[PDB]
RNA sequence: UCAACCAUAGACUCGGCGAAAUUGCACUACGAGUAAAGAUGCUCGUUACGCGCGGCAGGACGAAAAGACCCCGGGACCUUCA
RNA sequence: AUGGUUUGGCACCUCGAUGUCGGCUCGUCGCAUCCUGGGGCUGGAGCAGGUCCCAAGGGUUGGGCUGUUCGCCCAUUAAAGCGGCACGCGAGCUGGGUUUAGAACGUCGUGAGACAGUUCGGUCUCUAUCCGCCGCGCGCGUCAGAAGCUUGAGGAAACCUGUCCCUAGUACGAGAGGACCGGGACGGACGAACCUCUGGUAUACCAGUUGUCCCACCAGGGGCACGGCUGGAUAGCCACGUUCGGACAGGAUAACCGCUGAAAGCAUCUAAGCGGGAAACCUCUUCCAAGACCAGGCUUCUCACCCUCUAGGAGGGAUAAGGCCCCCCGCAGACCACGGGAUUGAUAGACCAGACCUGGAAGCCUAGUAAUAGGUGCAGGGAACUGGCACUAACCGGCCGAAAACUUAC
């Protein structure tokens, strides 16, 4: 419980799928380019799911054209059309910052079977 | 628990942990102990949480106690005739009683004791 | 640093008076029948018997 | 978060491999260059055969920052290298290609040619 | 300078009678 | 305007006056405008 | 006009606007305030409204305060405070016993929030006045955070009043100006105000209309 | 850049013991002046309820060391075709 | 002629000690204004300038070389001001230089040794008494004692500015080029508050893990090694973060533009009068503030007893309203103060639940020779955040604390 839960529950988004760090996802983020709303897919590994409630952020990492990229979205942001989980990851940590120094097969999360 | 805001009791976090362990050991061994007011104030949550572990009688709780106590006789006492004694009690296992100050340092003193009213 | 001059008696005493003691406020307690005076801080422990009343 | 004596990679094919910032433009005693912020730099490393050579003073635009930059939507964007594009005075690149992704802030800071040339604009 | 000027012009007073020490 | 301690006429049209405690010189030719200062 | 109200700060949070842009807000429990006295020029020399806020037991009230609230004709509250106005035409709206809620404001209004800053205790000149300290190396003998010079020399021979020195920071009245209310919530009786508010959570504040921006 | 945080020893508070350099005095303000030419102490004004605690170090030309630089006087040691 | 910042002259305080250059920190002042602001003249078409006047509110970058100040240079900038304050500031720092003792080069000197010549190296002491300054309390006073809310004399703070767009490629101009005025957006720097985000930190959080010792042993754990190290990390503190701010408007003015107008039949911004006019000034914004000794104001509460002196003026006691101390506490805090609470109670702790952090406990089972893995099981552990619960502790309580009247008017 918190003291502002009654304020946050309004903006609290349903349809947020249950995911966790290590889980690979596709975030369909709304992108505006000069009076033109489209959707960009940030496909990447969740390294982090900080926070609670409306303030909850999740950080998704990918390697685009030979460069690491991380997007820290709010979980209940309405700029996110949806989040499509693809693979769940077997990780022994809650925050996969060690991927920031790993490029390639070293940065391949163990899929959950 | 709510950690020590200020400087720790024994000039070190280590010596604070050791103090609290030894003082809880003594408190469960003897029922009451006289020490300084701050040491008692800090011990009361420590000891009450160990007693909570003792009320929740199970091996996990016994080991979570033994990682602080290290006196097996006191651990047994906790899990045999303290925890059960306080099964009906929802907290409030200890009371602090302010007493006369020392002479050599005028240190405020307090007797921290276990309650025995039920 | 050091004091430039001998402080006068007036000023010396003016602050030396501030080095005093606040006397403790006492209350009555009826342990062992007799009415003794203790601090309210120690009232409980005196009712119990943890207060050396000389 | 880029400042004087900060070394950046070059996300283009001018011949420069890395540069060193001198000034962040935007005002007086400007400290930090985020994405879309123009800088004055010098080429510290360059490929052997290149248009711009070692020691050439140039303008550049920052397109990747390690330090996460907020966005109005509450999101953030963070890369693993600080990288920039060398430009002319028309805010157009001196090179003809752009390596790696760039931030979307370039679109609002009017570096549309770089936005177009880049493979991914995030 | 101002200080010397003022101190000298002080001598132009009914009491000093146009003379003062160090003028 | 010229601001100098020596303000004086420059031509026959330049007239001298005392305005607001200041000696001014006025003229059709505004080049010849002057003020004491 | 400069309509206002007393409330309590509850904490900060996020919301999202129509553009999906994030708004850091502070939730202010702009609560049921009750008018307890009207200040007039014919009586007090100035135009103002005395408001009262905060539930309180009628036994924790000091009896003078009880008598004040009684002669007003209301039940006591914890905090009392005046809102200065500009004229009798502005004070004529407030009647004693009148109840003020968050609904006096409206979404998009600009407010000034007066609160009591958090206490930073006895602070050094760095934390208190943004002094650069001195070097942490290169010979510095024990001046790594010390203010350095304090005045001139003999010619001044003194330290000027108002010099910036170490001391207690915080617990000072702070008016943050031109905060845009993101939302009113009369059901809960609160205001979502874009951005920081002075004080701790649970701290009393005064949300007034912005004296600059309407 | 540009500093933030944590602990510890001090500093702070309580108890106990208990110094020091210094000291012409004293109920030791500020300005502009004046003055052995840089004033707490004088003049004209301004300001200031009395007493403490923690702090800072601009002044008390602060303490310390009868300035080592300079000069005068005297020594000492050194040099040399004195 | 100013000024007194340069080199100097004098040698007036200081040689029973006034520490020196430069830098760092902290500033403060002047304006002889670098920018911003206002304006006159122009050989001012416009952009941009030049020159002069008013203006000191704010701002006036970071680097390379050098001990350096200065200067040159690099990039920038709206601008990269000039000076004073013991060439501000060493009981605030440095100590690279100068300016001890060592050594060396060059030169001088027979030599010892010397050099506003160079070179390498080379102890920066002091517990703050007074003033002052920053903050915080105690006492008394403000004609009874108290309480709440306040006024605002008087002070403090803040005061910066660019780029782009439209106006308009219009005015102007052969063109090149290119506006004033006025609107709009986005910014830099500075500052305040805040911690929802991000990010840092986390010495009683979680996990892993090395070495070693111990809990008899396995298992599980603990002590120590910078919290042993690592990986993460809620609160709080905080900035790199968030938000906000500088205003608008008015008055009076400077330079300046003027009107009506004489003296002086004209003319004249002035002598009587009337106006306009700047980031300066006063107002405005924020903050402190009635010790504002004219010690304020609006209200509310108590608004009542005894004793002794010989009842004169007092003194002592007990009280009320109320407050203090003790007590539980705080995101309040050096102490003190402040704030809250105090059994007619959720103030703290415990407990319960949640949130959050960690990330899947122990035990048992299963698979595997084993290392280990999987299930039981968003497990277990756990601090600050929230909410519930009087279980513990806020006590069977002590100390302070209230009225001479008089005069006049109504």
């Amino acid at each position: 419980m918190n003291t502002l839960d009654f304020v946050d529950q309004a903006s609290l988004r349903d349809d947020i799928p249950t995911f966790s760090p290590g889980d690979t996802v596709n975030v369909h983020v709304k992108v505006i380019e000069g009076s033109k709303e489209r959707i960009q897919v940030f496909k990447g590994v969740v390294i982090r799911r900080q926070g609670g409630g409306i303030s909850e952020t999740f950080t998704v990492r990918k390697e685009s054209y030979g460069v690491g990229v991380e997007r820290t979205f709010p979980v209940h942001s309405p700029n996110i059309d949806h989040i499509d989980v693809l693979t769940r990851g077997d990780v022994r940590r809650a925050k996969l910052y060690y991927l920031r120094e790993l490029r390639g097969k070293k940065a391949k999360i163990k899929e959950k079977r | 628990p709510k950690p020590t805001k200020g400087p720790r009791l024994g000039g070190s976090s280590s010596h604070q942990s050791a103090l609290l362990a030894n003082l809880a050991t003594s408190l469960f061994e003897h029922g009451r102990i006289k020490t300084t007011e701050p040491k008692a104030r800090a011990l009361r949550p420590y000891a009450e949480k160990l007693i909570t572990h003792a009320k929740k009688g199970a091996l996990h709780n016994r080991r979570e106690v033994m990682k602080k106590i290290r006196d097996k006789d006191v651990v047994h006492t906790l899990f045999a005739e303290i925890g059960p004694f306080y099964a009906d009690r929802n907290g409030g296992y200890t009371r602090i009683i302010k007493v006369e100050n020392r002479k050599g340092d005028n240190a405020p003193m307090a007797v921290i004791e276990l309650v025995r009213e039920k | 640093a050091v004091p430039k001059r001998r402080m006068s008696r007036a000023n010396t005493r003016s602050r030396r008076a501030q080095w005093k003691a606040e006397a403790p406020g006492l209350v009555t307690v009826s342990v062992a029948g007799q009415q003794r005076k203790v601090p309210r801080r120690l009232l409980k422990a005196a009712r119990l018997g943890l207060v050396d009343l000389d | 978060m880029i400042q004087q004596e900060s070394r950046l990679k070059v996300a283009d094919n001018t011949g420069a491999k890395e540069i060193l910032c001198i000034r962040v433009l935007g005002g007086s005693s400007r400290r930090y260059a985020g994405i879309g912020d123009v800088i004055v730099a010098t080429v510290k490393d360059a490929i052997p055969g290149g248009n711009v050579k070692r020691g050439d003073v140039v303008k550049a635009v920052v397109v990747r920052t390690v330090k996460e930059r907020r966005r109005a939507d509450g999101s953030y964007i963070k890369f693993d290298e600080n990288a920039a594009v060398i430009i002319k005075n028309d805010n157009d690149p001196r090179g003809t290609r752009i390596f790696g992704p760039v931030g979307r802030e370039l679109r609002e800071k009017k570096f549309m040619k770089i936005v177009s040339l880049a493979p991914e604009v995030l | 300078a101002k200080r010397g000027r003022k101190k000298r012009d002080r001598k132009h007073s009914k009491a000093n009678h146009g003379k003062r020490p160090n003028a | 305007m010229k601001v100098n301690p020596s303000v004086k006429p420059i031509c026959d049209k330049c007239r001298v006056i005392r305005r607001h405690g200041r000696v001014m010189v006025i003229c059709s030719d505004p080049r010849h405008k002057q003020r004491q200062g | 006009a400069r309509k206002g109200i007393l409330g309590t700060k509850l904490g900060m949070t996020q919301v999202f606007d129509e553009n999906n842009k994030v708004v850091p807000v502070t939730v202010v429990k702009a609560g049921p305030n009750v008018v307890t006295r009207i200040r007039t020029t014919e009586r007090d020399g100035y135009s103002a409204v005395q408001l009262a806020y905060g539930e309180i037991s009628p036994r924790k009230v000091i009896k003078p305060v009880a008598g004040q609230f009684a002669a007003a004709g209301v039940n006591p509250r914890r905090h009392v405070a005046e809102l200065r106005l500009d004229d009798e035409a502005a004070v004529a709206e407030y009647e004693v016993g009148q109840e003020l809620t968050a609904e006096i404001f409206s979404d998009g209004a600009y407010v000034d929030v007066t609160g009591t800053s958090k206490g930073k205790g006895f602070a050094g000149t760095m934390k208190r006045h943004g002094f650069r300290g001195q070097g942490a190396a290169h010979g510095a003998q024990a001046v790594h955070r010390r203010p350095g010079s304090i005045g001139g020399c003999a010619t001044p021979g003194r330290v000027f009043k108002g010099t910036r020195m170490s001391g207690r920071m915080g617990n000072d009245r702070v008016t943050t100006q031109n905060l845009k209310v993101h939302k009113v919530d009369a059901e809960n009786g609160v205001l979502l105000i874009k951005g920081a508010i002075p004080g701790r959570n649970g701290g009393l504040v005064v949300v007034r209309s912005a004296i600059k921006r309407g």
